[PDB]
RNA sequence: AGGAGUGGAGCCUGCGGCUUAAUUUGACUCAACACGGGAAACCUCACCCGGCCCGGACACGGACAGGAUUGACAGAUUGAU
RNA sequence: AGCGUGUGCCUACCCUACGCCGGCAGGCGCGGGUAACCCGUUGAACCCCAUUCGUGAUGGGGAUCGGGGAUUGCAAUUAUUCCCCAUGAACGAGGAAUUCCCAGUAAGUGCGGGUCAUAAGCUUGCGUUGAUUAAGUCCCUGCCCUUUGUACACACCGCCCG
């Protein structure tokens, strides 16, 4: 069954509001940036942005894997649609939401405000 | 004595879906909607009460919460006990309150007695 | 919560190794662990008992509860229910 | 204690809805299938793409 | 201190304790040196618990513990 | 300069006082008082009267398979299978 | 008329045309609509046109109450709402005091949305009918700038003298 137009794209919104919580929630301290879903017919593309996106998959794309299976598992929708990628952010000093979790990685390892 | 031109004596023997007749709205879409699980254990309770009572003493005080129970007329001259939120307060069935709820007869506050005003 | 409750929750953590939640005590059963009859308090409570020993990884979210499993929890469901390491989770399937 | 506690009927009224966030049942928005708190709503607006223009 | 014990503890609302004979099968057998097996109670005819899983048997009834079941 | 009024009346809803087992509570000039999106039958619920449950992770010592909790018909007890 | 809303992850919960039965609140089927496709030409209310009433606590006004009937719900008694009879109070344009407003405005008049199992005397939007007066001042209440008096500056709710 289909869904309203109203409803499919306010649904559409509290995805990636949720995924963007979560994310933030999760790589906050590994200097998450945003979020970018794409729709092909095949898939649905998730791309976050980081600042080292190198330290994040894990060894050889192992942490990108349980990454992409929570979000399979948690919004329902089935395997083999799902993918995540990482990409970079172009100018680290830049971007705002890169500049506050560098901030509050800063204050918490004990250097003066 | 009688309640819509019908004795207690009939009403005693009258059917659950005759008896729906003679009732106002509330109470006749009651009956129709069914008494549930915990409403048919309480007229068991008065049935237990009653054939064991000496006959000529009424029955011991029993007690509910079941303030939404319909008076019926084979529930007459029961001591039910009906919780008002702090206490179970002693309620003696007569024929002429059959068709009022059962928590309608322990109140349920302080009927106000004022005092002096203070600062207004 | 029984054998067959614990044992069952213990079973889909080493498929894939992960597992979510609802933050729901009143589940009347956890949906990824259909025709089992295991209720979300049963998944909730027994990785709240493997989280303190530290054999998952914890993350909270809106509502959802999220688990990852740890490099010395691995060992934990593999000697738990005797699997031999011949063969791998989804850890290195994909490149 | 199983045909009891979780046994009152929450099939409707205010206290079967929460937010989808918070899990707080009061000033709710349920208008478009939103569900989330009024002020939790406030918070996540421009990410759903709710834009204030006027 | 900035503390007072109070005294005020009153957790006397006694559970209960299983009480166990010393291997409760031999209130369930008993055994003639010939080799007889007399089921001294009833066995329940439910499909759960049939043939190996015994009743009670109270003052006035048999009983089960699987599927509760009740006689006279 | 005016218009509609409000303040008088009935009622609806807030807020004080009184009352109460409890009448949960925050806010007191504009910058508290149909405000908390607060139109509470239950739930919401905080408050009052009564009762059930652990949903007390984990670490340590005891009980410990002459067992540890568990679940359960009837009877009494109970608001209450 | 105009702005709108409509079958929902958990989640039960709807917009409803049309035929029949009912005074009516409603009840049965039977279709449409995930919507510029259906309700819907959104056959709104004041307004407009005819009959009755005739300055009186009247047929204005409807409070407060007695009986029934029907939906919502697990539950309607301390009345959930809705319908029908009956009862028919205050109130005769409002003291001291005080609020808002400059044009499609005030005011009237309905309609949608939020709340919503049930439900708007609230709020938030929308239309429709549609004016009087002003195009000015610092009198009041306040804000501000410049000169200027201050023995004031947890700052006139100040500091202080018998
Ligand atoms: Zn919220
Ligand atoms: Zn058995």
């Amino acid at each position: 069954v289909q869904i309203s137009k109203k409803r499919k794209f306010v649904a559409d919104g509290i995805f990636k509001a949720e995924l963007n919580e979560f994310l933030t929630r999760e790589l906050a301290e590994d200097g998450y940036s945003g979020v970018e879903v794409r729709v092909t017919p095949t898939r649905t593309e998730i791309i976050i942005l980081a600042t080292r996106t190198q330290n994040v998959l894990g060894e050889k794309g192992r942490r990108i894997r349980e990454l992409t299976a929570v979000v399979q598992k948690r919004f329902g929708f089935p395997e083999g649609s799902v993918e995540l990628y990482a990409e970079k952010v172009a100018t680290r000093g830049l971007c705002a939401i890169a500049q506050a979790e560098s901030l509050r990685y800063k204050l918490l390892g004990g250097l003066a405000v | 004595f009688t309640y819509r031109g019908v004795d207690l004596d009939q009403l005693l023997d009258m059917s659950y879906e005759q008896l729906m007749q003679l009732y106002s709205a509330r109470q006749r879409r009651r009956l129709n909607r069914g008494l549930r699980r915990k409403q048919h254990s309480l007229l068991k309770r008065l049935r237990k009460a009653k054939k064991e009572a000496p006959p000529m003493e009424k029955p011991e005080v029993v007690k509910t919460h079941l303030r939404d129970m319909i008076i019926l007329p084979e529930m007459v001259g029961s001591m039910v006990g009906v919780y008002n939120g702090k206490t179970f307060n002693q309620v003696e069935i007569k024929p002429e309150m059959i068709g009022h709820y059962l928590g309608e007869f322990s109140i349920t506050y302080k009927p106000v007695k004022h005092g002096r005003p203070g600062i207004g | 919560m029984p054998k067959k409750n614990r044992i069952a929750i213990y079973e889909l953590l080493f498929k894939e190794g992960v597992m979510v939640a609802k933050k729901d005590v009143h589940m009347p059963k956890h949906p990824e662990l259909a025709d089992k009859n295991v209720p979300n308090l049963h998944v909730m409570k027994a990785m709240q008992s493997l989280k303190s020993r530290g054999y998952v990884k914890e993350q909270f979210a809106w509502r959802h509860f999220y688990w990852y499993l740890t490099n010395e929890g691995i060992q934990y469901l593999r000697d738990y229910l005797h699997l031999p390491p011949e063969i791998v989770p989804a850890t290195l399937r994909r490149s | 204690h199983q045909q009891l506690y979780w046994s009152h009927p929450r099939k409707f009224g205010q206290g079967s809805r929460s937010c989808r966030v918070c899990s707080n049942r009061h000033g709710l928005i349920r208008k478009y299938g939103l569900n989330m708190c009024r002020q939790c709503f406030r918070q996540y607006a421009k990410d759903i793409g709710f834009i204030k223009l006027d | 201190k900035k503390r007072k014990k109070k005294s005020c503890t009153t957790p006397k609302k006694n559970k209960h304790k299983r009480k166990k004979v010393k291997l409760a099968v031999l209130k369930y057998y008993k055994v003639d040196e010939n080799g007889k097996i007399s089921r001294l109670r009833r066995e329940c005819p439910s499909d759960e618990c049939g043939a190996g899983v015994f009743m009670a048997s109270h003052f006035d009834r048999h009983y089960c513990g699987k599927c509760c079941l009740t006689y006279c």
